[PDB]
């Protein structure tokens, strides 16, 4: 079965459909992490 | 589940209209050929006049049964939903079909 | 921007470096297309 | 693929950068005060 075909870009007709008709998973890497840490401790060091 | 292959349902029509046709001739027990020319080959049979007026009938009737009962369909389809906002009939009718997709 | 944040650190107080910081990281538009933008910068900005 | 920088090479720069800025004895720029003697200059031109 093949469901109806609605699309945001173009409704020539004029069909009025609901807005969940018209309207990502994947976190951060452990890169991040150990970046910010690094800028983290040694910005302390040189400061200190 | 579910839907059924266009030959199942043609044999269940067949029997349909087998039980209404034995149905006619009870209730009628209740109330109570071959030729072809030798110039051409048109073949001739002999009909009677009764049951083929009772067939066409039948066949008329039953056509406005059908029609009529898509008819009340018609009628509360639109009736029954007006939930979401709709600019015309068409519309609405187009999200019923939305309805039917889920 | 994780280490612009901190080379502006030096440079300039937290508040304005926080902010530049900030500003690069917008949604970029053209037509259709629409992305974040969540690592280079963004040379128009007169600052950049 | 998270970012290409490293904790690492980060470190190293971030080390470069705050030894330069002491050799040249820098002071972070201070955030403009909410009174300033040349500010109204500046704006000045900004808006021209």
């Amino acid at each position: 079965k093949i469901p109806a075909a609605v699309s945001n870009w173009k409704n020539p007709n004029g069909y009025t459909v609901a807005l969940e008709r018209r309207v990502e998973n994947n976190t951060i890497n452990d890169g991040f992490m150990k970046l910010s840490e690094a800028l983290e401790n040694a910005d302390k060091k040189a400061r200190q | 589940r579910g839907g059924i292959s266009y030959d199942q349902l043609a044999k269940l029509s067949y029997e349909k209209t087998l039980r209404n046709l034995a149905t006619q001739t009870q209730n009628s027990s209740k109330q109570d050929k071959v030729q072809k020319d030798t110039k051409t080959g048109k073949i001739t049979i002999a009909d009677d006049d009764k049951l083929v007026n009772k067939l066409a009938v039948s066949l008329q009737s039953e056509s406005k049964k059908r029609y009529e009962a898509r008819k009340r369909q018609m009628q509360n389809a639109k009736t029954l939903y007006g939930v979401e906002s709709f600019i015309n009939d068409k519309n609405k009718q187009f999200n019923e079909k939305l309805s039917r997709e889920s | 921007f994780t280490l612009l944040n901190r080379l502006l650190r030096l440079i300039v107080d937290p508040n304005i470096a926080d902010y530049i910081t900030a500003k690069n990281n917008v949604v970029i538009n053209f037509k259709d297309m629409s992305h974040v933008n969540k690592y280079g910068l963004i040379r128009g900005l007169k600052f950049a | 693929n998270g970012p290409e920088i490293t904790p690492e090479e980060a470190t190293t720069i971030f080390s470069v950068m705050v030894e330069w800025l002491e050799s040249r004895s820098f002071s972070p720029i201070p955030f403009p005060p909410l009174t300033y003697k040349n500010d109204t200059k500046i704006l000045v031109l900004a808006l021209e």
